[PDB]
């Protein structure tokens, strides 16, 4: 059964790639969240009237 | 040697030659290897392969096929065959299922003559 181990290794390496992919989405998200949180400190004033 | 001509040698295929001795080795009394191959694999393979080599008198342009059972390159039978070759063309089930032929994986294969001195620089 030399195939089952290759199937499970391949699924493992696929998830290992998918991990760094989702980590890259995460860091790219925080790069724009840090940019956009500044609105929170300057929030809730433009429709006071 | 005698005629001095150039020669081609198409072999289909080496793996059957390997397993041919594998079916007998257990019966000879020879203890088998890990996967169930003979222990004399690399020696018999080399004593077959080394005869295939260019000489001063002539030249043998050999071509060899191999059976990779289960598409497992880690099978010791193809694995021992790497060293006795100059151009390790590799084919894969994946590329063929996409409807492409010749089902070559250019990354998992490579040649020996891929140098700038042996061939054109542009090709390199």
């Amino acid at each position: 059964g030399g195939g089952t181990i290759r199937f499970w290794r391949e699924k493992l390496e696929g998830y290992k790639k998918y991990h760094q992919i989702v980590k890259t989405i995460k860091m790219v998200t925080l790069a724009k969240y840090r940019q956009t949180v500044v609105r929170t400190r300057v929030r809730d004033q433009t429709l006071r009237y | 040697d005698e005629a001095g001509q150039d020669v081609l040698l198409f072999v289909d295929n080496v793996f059957r030659f390997t397993q041919a001795n594998s079916e007998v080795s257990a019966l000879l009394g020879r203890i088998p290897a890990a996967v169930g191959y003979q222990p004399t694999l690399a020696e018999d393979l080399g004593m077959l392969q080394e005869r295939i080599t260019s000489t001063v008198k002539g030249s043998i342009t050999s071509v060899q096929a191999v059976y990779v059972p289960a598409d497992d390159i880690t099978d010791p039978a193809p694995a021992t065959t790497f060293s006795h070759l100059d151009a390790t063309t590799v084919l894969s089930r994946s590329v063929a299922e996409a409807g492409i032929y010749p089902a070559v994986e250019p990354l998992e294969c490579a040649s020996r003559i891929m140098d700038p001195d042996a061939i054109d620089v542009n090709h390199y």
